């Protein structure tokens, strides 16, 4: 088996797709590499955790599509899936990008034992920054899994509590771009009165059913399972 | 006062915008807020000649100063 | 770390001698320019008293030491003593060796050459500095001010001068000097002070007098308005405690006090105020040049720390110059230690360090090279 | 003792604006502004780099000005020009003494008619600028 | 292995972070030393060789590999002493990912994410000499020269991480044994280095932590790691009760999570953060002017210096509120 | 008001780099730097101050209205391409200028500053998306008659091609970097330097002599290179005539 | 994708608001494909002042519900009164010149367009007024 097929099953794996060596194991959900003899167990290994980025990212296409699909994740929703959908898409233009290198190291044709060339080792260690944002973005999901509206925005404040600087700062940055829409929605109803809770995402709520005698009193209500965990109760109780 | 405070916010807003058009032409390293800094200097009769030489003097002792922090780091 | 051997700053103030190293933000040392010598030498010399005591030495043995100032009303009148007060300082505060040391020195406007002769030979033969200088303190805060033609007022305790500048060289036609400072504004709230029913007549309570001046007295935008204001309303009148608990009340003398910046017959003084003193240096000075030292007046010194000041020489110099000249007062919030600031920030410079009168060129010149060497 | 060097347009217009004026820069500012945005944004791909034009066009003139002997005049000045290569870029300098030439009779104090004709000259759009 | 420590260090911060948040011999020469480059090449990466495979790791224990016996004893002594290394990479990296979950704090998971650095570090390097070995420019004593420091690295690394796994030390216990594990380096000045900067890293959040405390008098701690430690107390029996619970109670010491590089100011902390939080909750609005990043810095205590301003300051605020 | 030395403390502040992560060294480096920016900075604001007259810049643009440079710089920018640009460029100096009650007293001498600023401000400016009404050429009420001519399509695909071109370029860069990076010598490139390194020996000249001797095993040569082929110097051609002498080592 | 469904929007509402503008500041509907929130009926003039129905203020101008734009939804029975006044006005042989015309442009935060409605809509209540007084 030449390297060359390995490194295209890989980048196959790297767009989700099971190479002509190695194929998703659905009893393992993992790429599984194809019994044929000629692998290394160090290959083998080598293999295995690239399936692991594999995984991750079938996982990931996995939520962005139940989630593209789901109507009823409401505009919050759509929006935190649109953040996942941007930063899947700068790992993707990055796995382009290492594609296209190691086209032209399969094309260069040379074993060049230089420090620069697209080794297996090499490959690995170019995705272990990449490796590290896959699993932190895999862990949210994880957390996030069923979460919606302001349960959402408490989970990714809960992210946000992550030591590690650079999972922070995206995490930073996710749940800026989903609070916009979120704090947006929000603060128009407690400002404005505007109400454009399609899933009732907000954690203010309207009776439409109170009258006006006890509008001050049963009009508007406070969902509470709708307050972001970046607002507080009393916070809340103001807006509202 | 507050309506100069206002006045002398909206006015920082319109110089930091001109100044960030002029420094997308000018392709040099200078900042907002030490824009502001300036002018706050600047009110106090800096000589505008004088500003501009020590500008650009800072932009290459901030270079300098990259530099060595890059080699001390 | 590199040991560059800094330069020294000595800030010499008409009240308060200041001194420090170059590169510093302010003097390391400031005392007021007194030097003290033991009083009764006999029963103090065994308990180890020096013979005299110099700057807050001075002070801390005021009680057994009569005080002496070399500098008086901001002139050096004692230059051995002055000497001396140097020594100690350097010795004692700054612990430095000054043969080893740099010193800039600042003087006072219109310093008589032989009085800078005298004091560049004392420097150079008895502390064997490597390098000096010799700077007008108003110069220096200048220098500060980022500026090279502008007029600087330096008022510290015992005389204010006026120095027209002119693209960093000093308008010596209208430099002008006032013997009217801290000094006499102290006496003249001691004397209000009195007139309220505060009795202050030791060099004590002429002391406290002085502190009360600093902490309450402020200077008046409008003299008559304020003193107005403090005779209508006790809004500017203000009551001190004194530290026996005794409660003094003052009212315009807060800028009544002060207002003899404007109107030093509000403290008995015959000098012009402040305005006629700026309009006289500026009107000395080039009229091309007039407009810039009014677009560039700089307030120094200790007596420029009143509250009010800048508004009060605002209001003035407007009356006072030309209505097309454009006058802007620089009044530092440091102008009580502009001097030694200025000094630093003078002193600071790679290009000034060629500028320094070496011991080498001391001994090529002798003392004259302070009317020689440096113009 | 100034040798000839590309300066920026924004003196060359203050120092026209000044001496059109007559007044400082100061006192055109506002027509400086003016002119300054019109200017700012033209380039000339449709002109026709050809004096040959510009020279029949200044013939044409002087005959309806009756200025037979002055076309010949101006004809041979061309041919001097022409001789000399101090100028890079005639047609520019043509057309801009035509536009800017005032017809004497506009000799007289008025010109007969202006029945501007389709004769004109070539639009060099046609290129790829 | 280093990762169930990790992991149950992880899980354990987690705890804390919940109650602080209410939220061969047939073999040529030459093809025997390429196959052991190999080997090596993949046992730094964790994977296991032709000829040379790891054992499976028994309990904490540092990896163990089998090595085709009928390796030259010279070549398998020298394997054996690499093999070390790529052990305490191993149990590294296990740790490192390990405790690199959320669960561990943000001290312990910025602690991995310096390890991890660390470790992308020497991926880098053993890439390099793969491509060297691939060139065939790799020896073996060249290769062991190159990786004697590197390998002496990574195995004072791997001490204090199996330390710091066998203390559980966690927040300001943590940061105490940072500090002495520094000075453990005291006489290794590139350990020391190393050392310095992971301990910048780890207080970086502790002193975030004790600036927002000294600053606002308020603990922004989401996993109790400041020496400081904030209890409920009812505000109601804080004026009610004669013991003072506001000043007493709401605000404890956590003795284990004192710093030991701040322990000797730790009692300032404490009084300028209780004082802070006093007039917060006595309705006085305090921004403090002296807010200023503090930086961990291991020959300068310029932090205690600024944590002496902090409590000047609070001091002085404190002094003039009553009066 | 605050002190000229304290606006220029704060504008070395302000203006002071942003240290890199390295905690120890860099601190105690920031502050004998600010020193040295001091006095660096002072000698540039007094650069004038004590230079002789002869050093009079030239006198044409400082007597310009501010409005004619700002004006000159517009049709610059309008030359530049930046029509729109420089419009809104001349439409916010207007503003500025007209506003009638400026809080600063020197607003004329800031627009100077900005003006003796030009040049001196930040710069990959992300070309501005193509907002989807301002490309609407033909979604419009009040529509002109104009031809079919294309010129702005060319220009629009000029814009695009840039565009791609640029992603294009900026992934080169980024592919060039990090294979340069991962291509770096075996052992080079390593941030903590002699930490899992043996330490290059370039400082300490017993260091250095005992590395290019290999710790005094090098008896004739010195070397910095690793892969060098070891020789000795070869026999002298008078040796079978002249016997062969002891080497003595050169004085210097 | 925002950005885009609002410029799309700022230019359907182009033509619509020009329609709406007509029909605020002339009453002229001129609808060919009848997508205003209003539509005209022809309700016979001389049997509008005999009939006991307003055929004139109730007939000749019908509100096409399925034609109300949601934004301008809570704004239609205002628009449907401006434009039933400028109809009368016409009708009763006065021109109305629109004072208050302006430029409607879909806004999605802010429904400056409602409030410009309503400027418009008390300009034709004032003329009515005077013009029945």
């Amino acid at each position: 088996i030449t390297e060359a097929a390995l490194v295209r099953d890989i980048l196959y794996v790297f767009q989700g797709i099971d190479g002509k060596n190695i194929k998703m194991n659905n009893t393992e959900n993992c790429y599984k590499v194809e019994g044929k003899a000629n692998l290394s167990r160090s290959l083998r290994d080598t293999a295995v955790r690239l399936s692991e980025l594999g995984w991750l990212h079938n996982k990931i296409r996995r939520y962005t599509d139940q989630r593209s699909l789901d109507r009823s994740f409401g505009l919050v929703g759509q929006s935190f899936c649109a953040a996942l959908h941007q930063e899947l898409r700068e790992y993707y233009r990055l796995l382009s990008v290492l594609h296209s290198q190691l086209q032209l190291e399969d094309d260069q044709g040379v074993n060049l034992g230089l420090e620069s060339s697209l080794t297996l080792r090499r490959l690995l260690v170019w995705t272990y920054d990449p490796k590290i944002r896959l699993k932190t973005l895999a862990a949210l999901v994880d957390h996030c899994q069923g979460r919606k509206g302001g349960e959402l925005a408490s989970a990714v404040h809960a992210y946000t509590k992550t030591g590690d600087p650079y999972m922070r700062s995206l995490v930073q940055h996710i749940l800026s771009l989903v609070s916009h829409p979120v704090l947006s929605f929000l603060y128009r109803w407690i400002y404005d009165g505007e109400l454009e809770d399609t899933y009732h995402e907000f954690f203010v709520a309207s009776d439409p059913t109170v009258k006006t005698d006890r509008l001050w009193h049963d009009k508007y209500t406070l969902r509470k399972s709708m307050i972001p965990s970046f607002m507080t109760m009393d916070q809340s109780r103001k807006v509202l | 006062a507050a309506a100069a405070a206002a006045a002398n916010l909206n006015a920082v807003r319109e110089t930091m915008d001109v100044l960030l058009e002029i420094s997308r032409i000018l392709n040099t390293g200078l900042d907002m807020e030490t824009l502001s800094i300036c002018v706050r200097l600047c009110e106090q009769g800096i000589n505008p000649e004088a500003l501009s030489s020590v500008i650009k003097e800072l932009r290459k002792a901030t270079e300098a100063l990259k530099a060595a922090e890059n080699m001390t780091s | 770390m590199d040991d560059d051997i800094a330069a020294l700053v000595v800030d010499n103030g008409s009240g308060m001698c200041k001194a420090g190293f170059a590169g510093d933000d302010a003097p390391r040392a400031v005392f007021p320019s007194i030097v003290g010598r033991p009083r009764h030498q006999g029963v103090m010399v065994g308990m180890g008293q020096k013979d005299s005591y110099v700057g807050d030495e001075a002070q801390s043995k005021r009680g057994i030491l009569t005080l002496k100032y070399p500098i008086e009303h901001g002139i050096v009148t004692n230059w051995d003593d002055m000497e001396k007060i140097w020594h100690h300082t350097f010795y004692n505060e700054l612990r430095v060796a000054p043969e080893e040391h740099p010193v800039l020195l600042t003087e006072a406007p219109l310093n008589p050459k032989a009085n800078r002769e005298k004091m560049t030979q004392i420097m150079f033969e008895t502390f064997n500095t490597p390098a000096m200088y010799v700077a007008i303190q108003a110069v220096l805060s200048l220098y500060a001010s980022g500026r090279t033609t502008g007029i600087v007022m330096d008022s510290g305790d015992g005389v204010t001068h006026t120095v027209p500048i002119y693209e960093g060289y000093a308008l010596p036609h209208a430099i002008l000097r006032l013997d009217l400072a801290g000094r006499d504004l102290t006496d003249y709230l001691m004397k209000i002070l009195t007139e309220r029913g505060y009795s202050f007549t030791t060099t004590a309570e002429r002391e406290i007098v002085r502190d009360i001046k600093e902490k309450l007295c402020y200077v008046a935008l409008d003299f008559e308005q304020e003193m107005a204001t403090a005779a209508s309303s006790s809004s500017l009148e203000k009551s001190y405690e004194l530290p026996d608990g005794q409660v003094i009340t003052i009212g315009n003398e807060r800028f009544r006090c002060p207002e003899a910046l404007f109107q030093p017959s509000f403290l008995g003084m015959e000098s012009c105020g402040i305005h006629e003193t700026t309009f006289n240096s500026i009107m000395k000075c080039d009229v091309d040049i007039r407009k810039d030292l009014y677009a560039n007046t700089v307030l120094s010194g200790g007596t420029t720390m009143y509250p009010g000041i800048a508004d009060r020489m605002q209001k003035e110099i407007t009356a006072l110059a030309p209505s097309t000249m454009k006058i802007k007062i620089i009044a530092p919030p440091e102008r009580k230690y502009s001097v030694w600031i200025g000094g630093s920030i003078l002193a600071s410079l790679s290009t000034f360090q060629q500028m320094w009168i070496s011991k080498q060129e001391y001994d090529e010149s002798g003392p004259s090279i302070v009317h020689r060497k440096c113009f | 003792m100034a040798t000839p060097d590309q300066k920026s347009p924004n003196v060359l217009l203050q120092n026209l604006c000044c001496r059109i004026l007559g007044r400082s820069e100061a006192d055109v500012a506002q027509q400086f502004q003016y002119a300054v945005r019109v200017i700012g944004s033209n380039f000339a791909p449709t002109v026709e780099r050809d004096e040959f034009l510009v020279a029949e066009k200044i013939k044409k003139e002087l005959i309806r000005q009756r200025r037979e002997a002055d076309a010949a005049l101006f004809s041979e000045l061309h041919r001097k020009l022409h001789s000399q290569g101090v100028l890079k870029n005639k047609w520019s300098i043509l057309y801009l003494l035509l536009s800017l030439s005032e017809d004497p009779r506009r000799q007289p104090s008025k010109v007969s008619s202006y029945a501007t004709l389709f004769a004109q000259a070539l639009p060099r759009d046609a290129h790829s600028t | 292995s280093t990762l169930q420590q990790s992991l149950e260090l992880k899980r354990k911060m987690l705890r804390d972070k919940q109650n602080k948040k209410n939220s061969p011999g047939t073999l040529p020469l030459a093809s025997q030393e390429s196959a052991v480059v190999e080997d090596l090449l993949y046992v730094l990466v964790g994977v296991d060789g032709r000829y040379v495979s790891a054992q499976p790791l028994a309990g904490r224990q540092s990896r163990t590999f089998l090595v085709d016996p009928n390796l030259d004893l010279s070549i398998r002594e020298l394997v054996h002493r690499i093999l070390p290394v790529a052990a305490s990479y191993s149990a590294v990296t296990r740790f490192i990912e390990e405790k690199s979950s959320f669960e561990y704090g943000q001290v312990n998971h910025a602690l991995a994410a310096a390890m991890r650095t660390l470790v992308k570090e020497h991926l880098i390097l053993v890439s390099q000499l793969e491509q060297l070995h691939r060139q065939g420019l790799l020896s073996l004593q060249k290769l062991w020269f190159y990786i004697q420091p590197a390998m002496r690295t990574m195995d004072i690394l791997a001490s204090l991480a199996t330390s710091v796994d066998k203390g559980e030390c966690l927040g300001g216990s943590t940061l105490s044994l940072l500090h002495d594990r520094s000075f453990s380096y005291t006489g290794d000045s590139q350990a020391q280095e190393l050392c310095l900067y992971l301990t910048k890293a780890a207080s970086a959040p502790y002193f975030e932590v004790l600036e927002k405390w000294i600053y606002r008098g308020i603990i922004h701690d989401p996993y109790s790691e400041f020496m400081v430690e904030e209890h409920e107390l009812r505000k109601e029996r804080i004026q009610e009760d004669y013991n003072d619970k506001y000043w007493d109670q709401r605000y404890t010491i956590v003795q284990q999570q004192i710093p030991s590089f701040l322990q000797k100011m730790a009692d300032k902390i404490l009084s300028t953060g209780k004082y802070l939080n006093v007039v917060r909750e006595c309705g006085h609005d305090v921004t403090c002017p002296v807010a200023k990043e503090i930086i961990y810095t291991l020959k300068e205590r310029a932090y205690v210096e600024q944590i002496e301003k902090a409590f000047n300051y609070a001091s002085k605020v404190l002094l003039d509120f009553l009066m | 008001m605050a002190s000229i030395t304290q606006l220029f403390d704060d504008l070395c502040e302000a203006l002071l780099p942003a240290a890199k992560t390295h905690l120890g060294q860099r601190s105690v480096n920031r502050k004998r730097a600010k020193r040295s920016l001091k006095k660096v900075a002072y000698n540039a604001l007094f650069t004038n101050l004590f230079q002789d007259e002869t050093q009079q810049l030239q006198p044409d643009m400082s007597k310009l209205p501010a409005r004619n440079k700002i004006l000159m710089l517009s049709f610059d920018l309008r030359v530049g391409g930046l029509g729109p640009k420089a419009d809104r460029l001349e439409e916010l100096v207007e503003e500025l200028e007209a506003a009638p009650c400026c809080p600063l007293l020197e607003v004329g001498s800031v627009l100077d500053l900005l003006v003796q600023l030009a040049g001196s401000g930040p710069p990959q400016v992300l070309p501005r998306k193509r907002d989807y009404f301002l490309n609407n050429k033909h979604v419009g009420r009040n529509v002109p008659y104009s031809g079919y001519d294309c010129d702005d399509l060319s220009v629009f695909e000029m814009d695009v091609q840039s565009l791609i071109s640029r992603e294009e370029c900026l992934c080169h860069s980024m592919i060039q970097e990090t294979l340069q990076v991962m291509e770096a010598a075996p052992g080079t490139g390593l941030p903590t330097v002699g930490l899992f390194s043996f330490g290059d020996p370039c400082g300490d000249r017993f260091e250095r002599d005992t590395r290019v001797s290999l710790f005094g095993a090098l008896v004739h040569s010195r070397t910095y290179d690793m892969d060098v082929r070891l020789g000795l110097p070869p026999v002298p051609d008078n040796a079978d005539l002249s016997g062969l002498a002891i080497k003595v080592p050169p004085s210097v």
